[PDB]
């Protein structure tokens, strides 16, 4: 039952700098630690075994520390390939293995402002009774944003749906959808729309709207 | 090689029955411990079961003892994972691992297959409802427009958006798919430059295996 706690669920870093992750046992673990790099399509690879040693074909920038309870890996001079989910792992008791939550490691990049597109319900869904509105926000840095739907002056959140990509390994930034699903009747019941994102590229919020009536 | 390869995955119902398979090459199978580890979508890992190497030890936490039954075949380099009374809470992607040890203990997993997705829910096999997304009106037209396709109230996982564009470029943004009324939901976006929509014909075809069925959806400026 021992618990493994990664305090840390994200962090940025730029190319080439030092990154260092940290794990820390609930007991003496005696070393028996170890490091997984899951990828975004859920490649899992060994990296470092029993704190500190290297897996087969895995590069010496990766490298592990610790005792006791405590322990971290590092990794000297980031290449994009290192872009991934973090776990550790302590394997003193089978089958009593824990693992940690898992730590992201993002690349950092220039802010940059996202492309917002707002979308009022096709015919076609409001001819079957529902009305969906949806916002896309794209191409943008960095990944905080909140977005937030207003409706005649009315902020809305429930029955709103919020989609995430992870980061774009050629642009290194973030997309996200915001989804809001009404009934027709709800829909109508109402005229002004509002795809409203608050984000450090603007001062103010970036905003984008429509009206029913059109 | 060091090669896994999970297979056997799928939708099953509550209280369904699962058995998956790992097939091993690139190494000598009867020599080392295996494991099966479990991802929830909440991207939490745990260990589900561990055998040694001649199969005459298995290990279970107290988690999974006994709804779960690890065997291995020595002959035929398979490892076998069997699930019963299964609960909305095994679903889950479950991964087929070598364990690894020293002389005195098995520590770790040293190589992992990719992975079988098991989905464990009542809910009854729906193909989706797509909408294509224009731009309502009017402008501004921008340098670059975004189109889109929403793809809502389908199950299980997953579907496959395409985009015909048709000999156009255009790169995709896919968002992953989230609950809602019982269902699932995603969306999918493509941008095109502005003076080649609607001047082309843009559709969006979405598949969903587990129904058999595709939908092609024209993305109508009006
Ligand atoms: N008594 C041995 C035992 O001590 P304990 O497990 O009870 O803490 O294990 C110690 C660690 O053994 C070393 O384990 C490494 C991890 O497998 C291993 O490296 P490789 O697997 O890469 O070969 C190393 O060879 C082992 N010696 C051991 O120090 C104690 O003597």
């Amino acid at each position: 039952d021992i618990v493994l706690t990664q305090s840390t669920s994200s962090l940025s870093a730029s190319l080439g700098d030092r990154v260092t992750i940290t794990c820390r046992a609930s007991q003496d673990i005696r070393n028996y630690l170890s490091w997984y790099q899951q990828r975004p399509d859920g490649t899992v690879k060994l990296l470092i075994y029993y704190t500190s040693k290297l897996h087969s074909g895995v590069p010496s920038r990766f490298s592990g520390s610790g005792s006791g309870t405590d322990y971290s890996l590092t990794i000297t001079n980031l290449e994009q390939e290192d872009i991934a989910t973090y776990f550790c792992q302590q394997g003193k008791t089978l089958p009593l293995y824990t693992f940690g939550g898992g730590t992201k490691l993002e690349i950092k990049r220039a802010d940059a402002a996202p492309t917002v597109s707002i979308f009022p319900p096709s015919s076609e869904q409001l001819t079957s009774g529902g009305a969906s509105v949806v916002c896309f926000l794209n191409n943008f840095y960095p990944k905080d944003i909140n977005v937030k739907w207003k409706i005649d002056g009315s902020e809305r959140q429930n029955g709103v749906l919020n989609s995430w990509t992870d980061q774009d390994s050629k642009d290194s930034t973030y997309s996200m959808s915001s989804t809001l699903t009404l009934t027709k009747d709800e829909y109508e019941r109402h005229n002004s729309y509002t795809c409203e994102a608050t984000h450090k590229t603007s001062t103010s919020p970036i905003v984008k709207s429509f009206n029913r009536n059109e | 090689e060091v090669k896994l390869v999970e297979s056997g995955g799928g939708l099953v119902k509550l209280g369904g029955s699962l058995k998956l398979s790992c097939a091993a090459s690139g190494f000598t199978f009867s020599s080392y411990y295996m494991s099966w580890v479990r991802q929830t979508p909440e991207k939490r890992l745990e260990l589900v079961a561990a055998i040694n190497s001649n199969g005459g030890n298995t290990y279970y936490p107290d988690t999974v003892k006994g709804l779960f039954t690890i065997s291995r075949d020595n002959a035929k380099n398979t490892l076998y994972l069997q699930m019963s009374r299964l609960k909305s809470e095994d679903t889950a992607l479950y991964y087929c691992t070598r364990l690894y040890g020293n002389y005195v203990r098995i520590h770790t997993m040293d190589y992992w297959g990719q992975g079988t997705s098991v989905t464990v829910s009542s809910a009854k096999t729906t193909p989706p409802s797509v909408y294509p997304l224009a731009p309502g009106c009017g402008d501004t037209t921008g340098s670059s427009v975004t189109l889109g396709c929403l793809v809502k109230g389908y199950f299980p996982e997953s579907v496959t958006v395409t985009w015909n564009s048709g000999s156009l470029s255009s790169s995709v943004h896919t968002f992953p798919a989230l609950l809602q009324s019982g269902l699932y939901t995603m969306s999918s976006s493509v941008t095109v430059p502005s003076s080649t929509w609607p001047s082309e014909t843009v559709t969006c075809s979405v598949a969903h295996p587990a129904s058999s069925t595709t939908v092609d959806k024209k993305l109508e400026p009006s």
